[PDB]
RNA sequence: AUAACCGCUGAAAGCAUCUAAGCGGGAAGCCCGCCCCAAGAUGAGGCCUCCCACGGCGUCAAGCCGGUAAGGACCCGGGAA
RNA sequence: CACCUCGAUGUCGGCUCGUCGCAUCCUGGGGCUGAAGAAGGUCCCAAGGGUUGGGCUGUUCGCCCAUUAAAGCGGCACGCGAGCUGGGUUCAGAACGUCGUGAGACAGUUCGGUCUCUAUCCGCCACGGGCGCAGGAGGCUUGAGGGGGGCUCUUCCUAGUA
């Protein structure tokens, strides 16, 4: 179930078959598999997949040269791939052919305390007529004596954004192995320079 | 003459089979066992009861059309968050819950009611950790 | 009066073995296992196999006939027990056959392949008539039904998969 | 896996019956599947990798005080947080 | 009817935000048809989601225009004024008709007419601090259990075939 880590680089249009193709260039660098963990001593199947190299030994003792190729532990080994057993070593952009759909998981841009209406697309109040200090307010939040309380999931204002988000079934417009670049078209979450993980699609699986 | 009251006494362990045993009928007993009400030094405020182990928990028999008709409900704090679960699915998904649940509801409520439930290790089919004793019974 | 329950089956080149829960027939055409009520004792006599009920309760009588018949079929089964007709009427409607699998074109924007289950054998003596061969009979009647169920008769005129029998109306 | 329903096999009730024993089909619904949260799941799970088994006291029960180790904070430069 | 509330349980309609019931408006699945087909009628299952924009009137409702797969009926203090509105009702001004000798009066009409910055507890949306998870740490995780989502039309091929 091929997966790979990477950083959202940017967006741009492509042109193909005399057609504009809006895409999001993600860099899916070589991912040194550092652990596997099978139903033997884990109960499932995955692949620790350390990403960006870096670390002039800000690595301390929790380092794992245990699995040979630690090639100086990477900044974010974080996240396995679950039910993926690679070409033995080092996973790269090669796992993706132009024309495959993919599921990108990202960390959506944060908006902090966002009001109902944005958080939730509420209509708020009228900007004129009666009006009165309730223009962007949520209105009523309940009934009367029964139930005499607010529902468990009542859509209200709160922190919104900066969360796990997975835009699904994205076309792979192109892949450039020379530079570990991968071009999906459109809507990958989070900011540029944020970390994402690209996976096989779930439309087929 | 003050009534006698036991000291720390013995942490007993008992093994039961389950397979073929009804359910509530077995639950009744496992409860009385859980709170040493068979012991002549029974005490309501202490918890001087046996630890019960149960194997073959999935071969619990049951009468009538209870496999289909009997339903376990669960309310999440949310709207429409009342889930309904029939015996069949439970057993097929999580046996050892069907019996655990029949005993939980037959132990008294309270902080001591709990704990007594903790002293109950229900397992699917046979097998389990055999650290302590296990004088099997009926 | 006179109940298809306590009469007696038959033998001839076929075996019968009573287990407390079921009975195994077996014959020149294969073997069948007949799950039967734990109550109700089936006994194997000379060239026959009686079935007798414990009580006379309206509930034991009901299980009696059933049990008797249920076994007998298994006996007819292991010595020729298949059949079930299947005559496909209607104009453009024809039935072919692809190896073990039966392919029939009955008016859709496509033909329907009806690959057969184990124990069952398909035959198409002429393209406008099929037959379902088997030992089971519960399976035969099922598969025969399924195949016909692909829509069919009942219509406003002779069009669709019929059994051998059933005339129809307007 | 099911609803209405459609059937197979089939007695009671010789015939017949989808049903009383059984089995098969059958819904935008139900359970999974997708997405997100989630071990305070006090039933607090797992795997990998690190530091180690001090000094006095507590004479026994669990402890008390220091330094320490792997680490971790404090402080500071910042951040689509 | 007059049982809690008159040392106060703010009253219609709109707005906002919903949530639930199913006696189902649409979509899914069915049986019957006085069902040729297409299209309907009628009853059964089904509450997952959906269920338009305008003119008139304070209106709810309803009539109407243009659409639609459909323009569903109800409950929640005729849900929701410590959330808004204040057009209606429902104080003091004024007028008409009417009634009364009169002062005045009208589920009759008319024009006007003070809607009160601070959330303690519960509840809800978010975010932490503490302790626990019996050695202490840095990573990576399983998912018990929750939540989200769930709609639908047109055209074309089949085939102008049955
Ligand atoms: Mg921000
Ligand atoms: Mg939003
Ligand atoms: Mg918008
Ligand atoms: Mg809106
Ligand atoms: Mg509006
Ligand atoms: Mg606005
Ligand atoms: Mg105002
Ligand atoms: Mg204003
Ligand atoms: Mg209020
Ligand atoms: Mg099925
Ligand atoms: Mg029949
Ligand atoms: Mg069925
Ligand atoms: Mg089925
Ligand atoms: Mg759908
Ligand atoms: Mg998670
Ligand atoms: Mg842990
Ligand atoms: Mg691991
Ligand atoms: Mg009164
Ligand atoms: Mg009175
Ligand atoms: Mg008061
Ligand atoms: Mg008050
Ligand atoms: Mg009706
Ligand atoms: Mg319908
Ligand atoms: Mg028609
Ligand atoms: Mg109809
Ligand atoms: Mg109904
Ligand atoms: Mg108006
Ligand atoms: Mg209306
Ligand atoms: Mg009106
Ligand atoms: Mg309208
Ligand atoms: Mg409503
Ligand atoms: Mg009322
Ligand atoms: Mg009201
Ligand atoms: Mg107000
Ligand atoms: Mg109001
Ligand atoms: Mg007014
Ligand atoms: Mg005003
Ligand atoms: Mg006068
Ligand atoms: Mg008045
Ligand atoms: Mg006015
Ligand atoms: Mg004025
Ligand atoms: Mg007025
Ligand atoms: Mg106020
Ligand atoms: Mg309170
Ligand atoms: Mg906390
Ligand atoms: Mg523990
Ligand atoms: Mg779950
Ligand atoms: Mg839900
Ligand atoms: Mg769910
Ligand atoms: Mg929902
Ligand atoms: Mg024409
Ligand atoms: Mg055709």
């Amino acid at each position: 179930m091929k997966g790979i880590l990477g950083v959202k680089v940017g967006m741009t249009r492509i042109f193909r078959d005399d057609r504009a193709v809006p895409v999001t260039v993600i860099l899916a660098g070589p991912c040194p598999v550092v652990q596997r963990r099978t139903p033997e001593k884990d109960g499932y199947t995955a692949v620790q997949l350390g990403f960006l190299p870096q670390n002039p030994k800000r690595v301390n003792r929790p380092l794992k040269g245990h699995f040979a190729k630690a090639g100086v532990e990477p900044v974010r080994i974080l996240r396995e791939i679950r039910d993926f057993n690679p070409e033995g070593d080092t996973v790269t952009v090669e796992i993706f052919k132009p024309g495959e759909r993919v599921d990108v998981t990202g960390t959506s841009k944060g908006r902090g305390f966002a009001g109902v209406m944005k958080r939730w697309n509420f209509a708020g109040g009228p900007d004129s007529h009666g009006a009165h200090k309730i223009h962007r307010h949520p209105g009523s939040i309940g009934n009367r004596k029964t139930p005499g309380r607010v529902y468990k999931g009542k859509k209200m204002a709160g922190h919104y954004g900066a969360e796990r988000v997975t835009v699904m079934n994205l076309e792979v417009v192109d892949v450039i192995p020379e530079e570990n670049l991968l071009l999906v078209k459109g809507a990958v979450p989070g900011p540029n320079g944020g970390l994402v993980i690209v996976r096989e699609t779930k439309k087929a699986a | 003459m003050k009534t006698y009251v036991p000291k720390q006494v013995e942490p007993r362990w008992v093994l039961i089979d389950a397979e073929g045993k009804t359910l509530g009928r077995l639950a009744t007993k496992i409860a009385t066992l859980l709170r040493g009400k068979h012991r002549p030094d029974w005490t309501p405020n202490v918890a001087m009861g046996d630890f019960v182990v149960v194997v073959n928990a999935d071969k619990i028999r049951v009468t009538g059309k209870k496999l289909e008709q009997k339903i376990y409900t669960r309310y999440s704090g949310y709207p429409g968050g009342l889930k309904k679960i029939p015996l069949e699915k439970m057993l097929a998904t999580h046996p050892e819950r069907v019996l655990e649940h029949a005993v939980k509801g037959m132990l008294p409520k309270g902080p001591l009611g709990r704990r007594l439930f903790k002293r109950l290790k229900v397992y699917a089919g046979p097998d389990h950790p055999h650290q302590a004793q296990r004088p099997e019974k009926l | 009066s006179r109940i298809g329950r306590l009469p007696i089956p038959v033998p001839k080149g076929v075996s019968v073995e009573v287990a407390p829960g079921r009975v195994k027939v077996k014959g020149p055409k294969g073997e069948l296992e007949v799950p039967v009520s734990p109550e109700m004792r089936v006994v194997v006599e000379e060239g026959v196999v009686r079935v007798e009920r414990p009580s006379d309760e309206r509930r034991h009588k009901s299980l009696h006939g059933l049990t008797r018949t249920l076994i007998a079929n298994a006996v007819k089964g292991v010595s020729e027990g298949y059949s079930k007709e299947l005559l496909i009427k209607g104009i453009g409607y024809r039935a072919r056959l692809v190896g073990r699998a039966l392919e029939l074109t009955v008016g859709f924007s496509h033909p329907v392949v009806v690959e057969p289950p184990e124990g069952i054998t398909f035959e198409v003596p002429e393209p406008t008539r099929v037959r379902v061969s088997g030992i089971d009979k519960q399976k035969v009647g099922q598969v025969a039904a399924n195949i016909r169920a692909i829509r069919k008769p009942s219509a406003y005129h002779e069009k669709g998969i019929y059994y051998a029998g059933e005339p129809v109306r307007l």
